[PDB]
């Protein structure tokens, strides 16, 4: 079987500029080679076919070269959007075979995030629970760690944390922090804090809310 | 139209029948084993043009058996052919010099 | 229009089976090949098999262990994969793409999340998110959407039926308790709020559940 080889698996390039991914076969395949782009969550799309021919719906800012066993993939202007997983495919020899895969990764300029914190909801009280919810939004880099205090006190029970990739809109990361509780042990506290440190500000962004 | 050249002509059409549905059945019988290149519908009529006209190349064979039975079948159809237009060719030529001495 | 068609999600017991579909639509011609990839969360994408409605031949990956079987209804337009014998190393993300004959896969499906666990599905519990009552607000808003407790993957968690898109967070899940929880942000100008209606449609397809939650602000 054709091993295809895509060395680096990650790609850090600036806003504008332009990038270029390697596809490597273990045999010559000719031109016998297919793009294809998945952002996350989301279906692989074929950005181009046979090394260098283009597809209609695809900018033409995405180009393909190559042949034989040495392929490329670039993108002139890398743009938020162009952020996801790029996958050769040969069809030269059966079985087809894919490509590890290449992540693409924009460096944009530093931003703070966007915190914001939320009480539990009346609907939620009423099924006996209580989840105290901190969104961390739009910063880079991905750098980032929150901190919950209820009255004062650090809290770090019952808290789980979710990352996002790269977000392909605007280059940027977020982070969201749940803290959850029972309905007993959130009555029987006053003030819930989330506090962000990031690398954009020494001080922490923090946001409270009190029960009362 | 006489008989040579009503089959002449039927001959071409029979070829390329065999032209593309040993393509079409090329493929079928190729994918599945490893290392086959006569996978792909486009280039596997291009395989059988260089198979029924007897260039063959070498950049594409089948390494299956029921592909080179495929292969068999497009080889035959194209010899005979192209010697059924040859023969068709002599008649011609045979028939044209019999008036030529006038008989 | 929508050409390869696949369910959200199936929830299979240790080593039972499924039959994932894939129905399709626009040009069929005879030299249409279906192929199932298979990609595991986190993981790159893995050619399973091959299979060609109009004669019915399949082909596999030679270097897998063959744990599928294709079949097609060439009536309906349908391609199956009946998957047997699971267990957690085939809990994945499967594809079903088109394959014109000529090498590339021309379209691909949405992908049908398979879960393969023991536990029950549990539909989610959706809760809103509106800011505390002494919370200034910039020339922005971020409202939220709490999706608690749900069993298998995926959820689908749009902002008012899809109409809103722009400055939209939805985060990943997190497992616990064989349960899954995930939130969504959406920002929208602070102007615009509560003036014009904000609601997040959530959907459940391991469930068929569907349901809206409006973010009000608080009473
Ligand atoms: C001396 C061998 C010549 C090869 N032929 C004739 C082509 C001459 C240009 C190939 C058939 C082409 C359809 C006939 C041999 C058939 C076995
Ligand atoms: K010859
Ligand atoms: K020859
Ligand atoms: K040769
Ligand atoms: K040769």
């Amino acid at each position: 079987d054709i091993l295809l080889t895509q060395s680096p698996a990650i790609l850090s390039v600036s806003p504008g500029e332009r990038v270029s991914f390697s596809c490597r076969a273990s045999q010559s395949i000719g031109t016998d080679i297919h793009w294809y782009q998945q952002r996350t969550n989301g279906s692989p799309r074929l950005l181009i076919k046979y090394a260098s021919e283009s597809i209609s719906g695809i900018p033409s800012r995405f180009s393909g070269s190559g042949s034989g066993t040495d392929f490329t993939l670039s993108i002139n202007s890398v743009e938020s959007e162009d952020i996801a997983n790029y996958y050769c495919q040969q069809s030269n020899r059966w079985p087809f075979t894919f490509g590890s895969g290449t992540k693409l990764e924009i460096k944009r300029a530093d931003a703070a995030p966007t915190v914001s914190i939320f009480p539990p909801s009346s609907e939620q009280l009423t099924s006996g629970g209580a989840s105290v919810v901190c969104f961390l939004n739009n910063f880079y880099p991905k750098d980032i760690n929150v901190k919950w205090k209820i009255d004062g006190s650090e809290r770090q029970n019952g808290v789980l944390n979710s990352w996002t990739d790269q977000d392909s809109k605007d280059s940027t990361y977020s982070m969201s922090s749940t803290l959850t509780l029972t309905k007993d042990e959130y009555e029987r506290h006053n003030s819930y804090t989330c506090e962000a440190t990031h690398k954009t500000s020494t001080s922490p962004i923090v946001k409270s809310f009190n029960r009362n | 139209s006489a008989l040579h050249w009503r089959a002449a002509g039927a001959a071409t059409v029979l070829l390329v029948i065999v032209l593309l549905a040993g393509s079409y059945l090329a493929v079928l019988a190729e994918r599945g084993a490893p290392g086959a290149q006569l996978i792909t519908y486009p280039r596997a009529l291009w395989w059988s043009v260089e198979t029924a006209t007897t260039v063959g190349x070498g950049d594409l064979y089948p390494v299956t058996l029921w592909g080179r039975l495929v292969a068999v079948v497009v080889v035959v159809a194209g010899i005979t052919s192209f010697g059924l237009v040859t023969a068709a060719l002599a008649t011609w030529f045979v028939g044209r010099e019999q008036e030529r001495r006038g008989h | 229009q929508v050409q390869l068609q696949q369910p959200g999600a199936e929830l299979v017991k240790p080593g039972a089976s499924v039959k994932l579909s894939c129905k399709a639509s626009g040009y069929t011609f005879t030299s249409d090949w279906i192929h199932w990839v298979k990609q595991r969360p986190g993981h790159g994408l893995e050619w399973i098999g091959e299979i060609i409605p109009s004669y019915g031949r399949a082909n596999y990956n030679e270097k897998i262990q063959k744990k599928a079987t294709l079949t097609a209804d060439k009536s309906s337009s349908t391609a199956f994969m009946q998957l047997s014998s699971l267990t957690s190393e085939d809990s994945a993300v499967y594809y079903c793409a088109r394959e014109r004959g000529d090498g590339y896969f021309a379209v691909w499906g949405a992908g049908t999340t398979v879960t393969v666990s023991s536990a029950k599905t549990t539909p989610p519990s959706v809760y809103p998110l509106a800011p505390g009552s002494a919370a200034q607000t910039n020339s922005m808003v971020t409202l939220g959407c709490l999706v608690k407790g749900y069993f298998p993957e995926p959820v689908t968690v749009t902002w008012n039926s899809g109409s809103l898109s722009s400055g939209v967070h939805t985060f990943p899940a997190v497992l616990q308790s064989d349960l899954y929880t995930l939130s969504s942000s959406v920002t929208v100008p602070s102007s615009s709020w509560p003036s014009e209606t904000v609601t997040c449609n959530v959907a459940h397809p391991a469930s068929s559940t569907k349901v809206d939650k409006k973010i009000v602000p608080r009473d």
